[PDB]
RNA sequence: UCCCAUUAGCUUGUUGGUGAGGUAACGGCUCACAAGGCGACGAUGGGUAGGGGAACUGAGAGGUUUAUCCCCCACACUGGUACUGAGACACGGACCAGACUCCUCGGGAGGCAGCAGUGAGGAAUAUUGGUCAAUGGGCGAGAGCCUGAACCAGCCAAG
RNA sequence: UACCGUAAGAAACAGCAUCGGCUAACUCUGCCAGCAGCCAUACGGAGGAUGCGAGCGUUAUCCGGAUUUAUUGGGUUUAAAGGGUGCGUAGGUUGUUCGGUAAGUCAGCGGUGAACCUGAGCGCUCAACGUUCAGCCUGCCGUUGAAACUGC
RNA sequence: GCAGUAAACGAUGAUUACUAGGAGUUUGCCAAGCUUCCACAGCGAAAGCGUUAAGUAAUCCACCUGGGGAG
RNA sequence: CACUAGGGUAAACCCGGUGACUGGGGCUAAGUCGUAACAAGGUAGCCGUACCGGAAGGUGCGGCUGGAAA
């Protein structure tokens, strides 16, 4: 319950949608 | 239930940590063999056998030095559970608290203490250790 | 005055083939490290003259030559049925 | 776990990892200098501390730190590297071993001789 | 062929040897069929420890022996034909009282006398 | 190899005079070099026990591998560590020489055993670390018995009064009769410190 | 009697039988009906490794490695085939096919994992030494002959 | 083994701010460094002192403390760690009592299991070492019994 | 009809037996079967848990072995 | 005439390498743009999912307290 052991996995989560999300509709 | 010899050790340990002085337990042919070495030995102030329309019923009445409002039995400890099973020789034996406790196994000259199986030349399954 | 050859008993486990017998002998003893008592089989190929088993038999074995590629026991005796 | 549950699996154990791989467990390698260079320690400690790209024999890229004051070293020179790391220096896990091949010992040293190979004084 | 032989076992220097009974194939301080007794040259009398009934069960059944060890086994009195009298019994050699023959052979012992009176 | 440096540092280090007596420790006690005798910085138990394990070597001339082998031997032996050791000291063939007062000193004594002035047991030993049983016979040489030094050394010691040792001037010989009591020992040192620092 | 299930099905002489042949010998070892055999108690496949006693280490449980020493196995430039022999992966035997190398115009030789030089590689490891005096081995009726096994000497901060 | 005449032919290496055994002067980024960190009780030299000693330091590798794979001998609310929840196959465990059996278990007897390693000697002038003998065989196999417990 | 995820949480797997007191509360007759808060022994690094245990014990399953890289 | 080492052929598999070009990640300094989180961090925070933005991020829907204030 400190709080930056969850902002790094949000950070991390962030990171690797936005890379699918612009990946995608691409071939 | 899956092991009736720790659950009559749990009855009696819960028994001496609350403080109260009689305790009932369901009865069986080894159970009462445990009780009687545990009178035999000093540990148990008393105990009674009664047969009702069940298995029977074994009243455990504990032994508390007037002294010091300490019970005689310090640590009861299960050793041969159902999912390790445990046998020794005479000749490995275990000695509790340095001798100064008692280790009560079932031999097939019948269910004794460690001192008495060393004595026959006797080995068999540890049950459980008492100081 | 023979030399003993080595004899089993275990449980007829099959009986499809020609005069020849699968024998299944199960024991338990304990792990090596944990301690616990495990069970365990070890299958056999034994010759049947007669071809007088079924199937779940209890069957004493002794230990002969080469019958076979993978055949080394003959069937002394039916102690169940 | 229960006794089933480690006889079904059991225990693992992990073998530990070297702390100079490079050497691949010889004591000491022989190397060519590709660059020799000065570098910066880290936040607390300011210096400027000599480092040499070295080729090891068996192909591998290290970055040794010469040790000393003054050293002879320059690009395509034989040299012997050993392990030890420096805590400031950051990527630098080896020694250069002076007194041996082309490095020389340091010159007007009287203690510590034997660690920076200088001769016994006349 | 079975053999009787030494296998050298001391150290540089001080050979120590073990007569054993050994295939003749086998490495000089190798495999061997059984140990029967040990042999240390280097004290004067000729130290020897030897098991008589092994060593004449395998001189019984045709062990070879090599030229050390014969001799060896000669001092020792297993060499007889006592055994092989068809035509006596309890033939006692008695060998062993002239075998005996103690030599008990020393050294006179001399000194330098000290003439030091300055 | 030996110690063959200066003496009288290592008895003002220690206080006691391990190597005899001195007229230098007199208006001289302090610990060699420039700091010494400016008062004295507390020294932890470790440096204690460190300082009566070098007291003991020096005072025997024992170098640091034969006096962990010594206490190996102390440790395998049945009886007190400490004790065992300090008789196992006491039992060097230079030691029991100096004892018997064929040489003044035990580095006398030990240059004595390696040129070979030294027998035991009718047969000349030489090696300063042979270990005196009780029962031998440790003599001056024959060739040896006239020596000017010996016969100094001898010169006021009709005392011989070790109660483990007996002395015949006649043979120039003498004999151990057993290992003497830790408490019978004269040496000061504490031989409990270095059984915890070897074995901790 | 090691890891991988990010390896789950494998097997057609394969499992059994009848007979014959073959071998020192039993046997699908080979050759001319039935459909069985092995498999989550890990078959099959892939990777890695010679295996033990020692040795070291730890109170023990255990762990590391098999340098020197002993036992068993495998091999002799790479494959194939046998012959001789009581005995053969034939370590100072043969034939054939490969590749490599050497010396010669028709061709012929070698195999350094036996002991010593040297070179290369490497952080790094020695004499092209003496003797069969001892122990062992082969042959010989024995004396004896041979023995880089062995016993010794030389070199090496060297435990 | 013995005789000539000779101290004569034979000491270095690493530490010294705490942990850690050892101290002050002169220099000054150069550096040092296992850690705390230090640009001087820590860098370089000088004087001293402290380890060890024909060695002393550095690197590499392995083991122990390390219980950091925990059978002996660890954990999972919040430090890493309970599957989203059930049903259920294999597997694991099985109330009480009587009678058999003898697989597990217990006991007796027998066989089997160089060198090294452990007490006692003996020989290397001692010691390493070599060797002998007593104490280990505490695994495996065979064969006789016991029946409290587990299994059938 | 797919998809199969959540701070899908009591951040607490399922069974069995045992071991103090208070204060409320739902249901069929003082008493079960529940559902909520203080709190003995005991447990825990502490916050705390405490008969609905994180206490005393037994059986089976799941999972962990420094952080990042990296689900 | 079978048997076979070796040779050629084709495939397909496995193990490796390199390649115009094109993507993350770690570490070091700190140039540039902001201020997302830590206080009710100035719009409570976080989980899942979807869409969208130079970036931290924003918004919708459901959930949680590991949130004040009340
Ligand atoms: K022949
Ligand atoms: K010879
Ligand atoms: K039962
Ligand atoms: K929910
Ligand atoms: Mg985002
Ligand atoms: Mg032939
Ligand atoms: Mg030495
Ligand atoms: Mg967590
Ligand atoms: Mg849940
Ligand atoms: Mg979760
Ligand atoms: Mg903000
Ligand atoms: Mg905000
Ligand atoms: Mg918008």
């Amino acid at each position: 319950p400190n709080g930056k052991k969850r902002k790094r996995h949000k950070m991390a989560t962030h990171k690797r949608k936005k890379r699918l999300k612009k990946n995608r509709h691409k071939k | 239930m899956t092991d009736p010899i720790a659950d009559y050790l749990t009855r009696l340990r819960n028994a001496i940590m609350a403080g109260h002085r009689v305790v009932s337990v369901p009865a069986s042919n080894i159970k009462k063999e445990i009780t009687k070495i545990l009178f035999d030995k000093g540990y148990i102030l008393n105990y009674k056998f009664e047969e009702n329309d069940s298995q029977g019923i074994i009243k455990v009445a504990l032994k508390y030095d007037l002294a010091h409002k300490v019970n005689a039995i310090k640590k009861l400890k299960r050793v041969s559970r159902p999912g390790l099973r445990k046998y020794v020789g005479y000749r490995d034996m275990p000695r509790v608290l340095n001798g100064l406790g008692i280790a009560i196994v079932s031999t097939p000259r019948g269910v004794m203490t460690d001192k008495e199986a060393r004595e026959l030349k006797v080995g068999g399954e540890v049950l459980c250790y008492v100081y | 005055e023979r030399n003993l050859r080595k004899e089993r008993v275990g449980v007829v486990s099959s009986n499809k083939m020609d005069k020849t017998i699968t024998v299944a002998v199960k024991w338990k003893e304990k792990h090596p490290i944990y301690g616990k008592f495990v069970n365990k089989t070890k299958k056999y190929h034994a010759h049947d003259e007669k071809n007088e088993c079924g199937i779940g038999d209890t069957v004493r074995i002794m230990e002969t030559r080469p019958l076979s590629r993978t055949k080394r026991w003959r069937l002394t005796e039916i102690i169940e049925r | 776990p229960t006794i089933q549950q480690l006889v079904r699996k059991g225990r693992e154990s992990f073998a530990d990892k070297s702390k100079s791989p490079a050497l691949n467990s010889c004591p000491q390698r022989r190397g060519v200098c590709v660059r020799v260079y000065t570098t910066t320690p880290k936040k607390p400690n300011s210096a400027m501390r000599k480092v040499a790209r070295v080729r090891l024999t068996n192909s591998k890229e290290v970055n040794a730190y010469i040790p000393g004051e003054g050293h002879n070293l320059q690009e395509h020179s034989i040299v012997l590297v050993r392990g030890g790391r420096v805590k400031d220096l950051p990527g630098v896990r080896y020694h250069i071993v002076r007194g041996t091949l082309d490095t020389a010992g340091v010159n007007g040293r009287t203690q510590r001789r034997s660690k920076y190979g200088a001769k016994r004084p006349k | 062929a079975t053999k009787i032989r030494l296998q050298r076992h001391g150290r540089k220097g001080y050979a120590f040897y073990k007569i054993v009974v050994a295939d003749s194939r086998a490495p000089r301080d190798g495999k061997f069929i059984e140990r029967i007794g040990s042999y240390n040259p280097n004290t004067n009398p000729a130290t020897i420890d030897l098991n008589f009934e092994r060593a004449l069960y395998w001189i019984g059944v045709g062990a070879q022996p090599t030229d050390t060890a014969r001799n060896i086994l000669s001092r020792e009195g297993v060499l007889m034909m006592k055994h092989l009298l068809g035509g006596v019994k309890k033939g006692a050699f008695d060998q062993a009282a002239a075998e005996n023959k103690f030599e008990a052979w020393l050294k006179g012992k001399k000194d330098a006398l000290n003439n030091m009176k300055a | 190899a030996r110690y063959t440096g200066p003496k009288s540092k290592i008895a003002r280090k220690f206080g006691d005079p391990i190597f005899g007596a001195d007229k230098v420790l007199s208006k001289k006690n302090y610990p060699p070099g420039q700091h010494g005798n400016n008062r004295r910085r507390k020294t932890s138990e470790y440096g204690l026990q460190l300082r009566e394990k070098q007291k003991a070597k020096y005072t025997y001339g024992v170098l640091e591998k034969q006096f962990r082998h010594l206490f190996h031997r102390a440790q395998r032996a049945k009886g007190v560590t400490g004790e065992l050791l300090i008789q196992f000291l006491e039992a060097r063939l230079d030691n029991v020489v100096f004892r018997l007062g064929i040489a003044p000193t035990r580095s006398a004594a030990r240059q004595l055993v390696s040129h070979r002035h030294i027998t035991v047991d009718g047969s000349v030993v030489n090696i300063p670390s042979y270990s005196v049983k009780p029962g031998q016979v440790i003599g001056v040489r024959e060739r040896s018995k006239s020596l000017e030094v010996i016969a100094d050394a001898l010169t006021g010691f009709n005392h011989s009064k070790y109660p483990w040792m007996e002395w015949d001037q006649s043979s120039l010989s003498g004999k151990l009769l057993h290992m003497p009591d830790r408490t019978d020992i004269p040496e000061n040192i504490k031989e409990q410190l270095i059984v915890e620092l070897y074995s901790k």
